[PDB]
């Protein structure tokens, strides 16, 4: 996964999952990633993309 | 009998009797307060970029 960039369109401090983010990304092979939070007060809805 | 308000009418309106009723009524604020449905609402995921 190499070249991830990452726009944040949907942005919204809620009770639910209100961030999407979407982040155009080269991948060397394909394959499910796992989406680690990096951010402790983020919290990713999926897992593996 | 002279001219009526249907001459006569300043303003700029449009002055109808029988009902009595200034259609075309040229002035003021019109508050229109619309409430719309929340499927109008497509975020940046729906929407094109």
């Amino acid at each position: 996964l190499t070249d991830m960039s990452c726009e944040v369109p949907a942005c919204t401090h809620s009770s639910d999952f209100g961030g999407v983010a979407i982040i155009k990304y080269a991948a060397s092979k394909k394959g499910k990633c796992a989406v680690h939070s990096m951010t402790n007060a983020v919290t990713i809805r999926e897992a593996e993309i | 009998r002279g001219a009526s308000l249907q001459h006569t009418a300043p303003f700029g309106c449009q002055i109808a009797t029988n009902p009595v009723r200034a259609m075309n009524c040229a002035v003021g604020n019109m508050p229109i307060s619309i409430d719309i449905p929340d499927a109008a609402f497509t975020r940046v995921v729906d929407a094109p970029s």
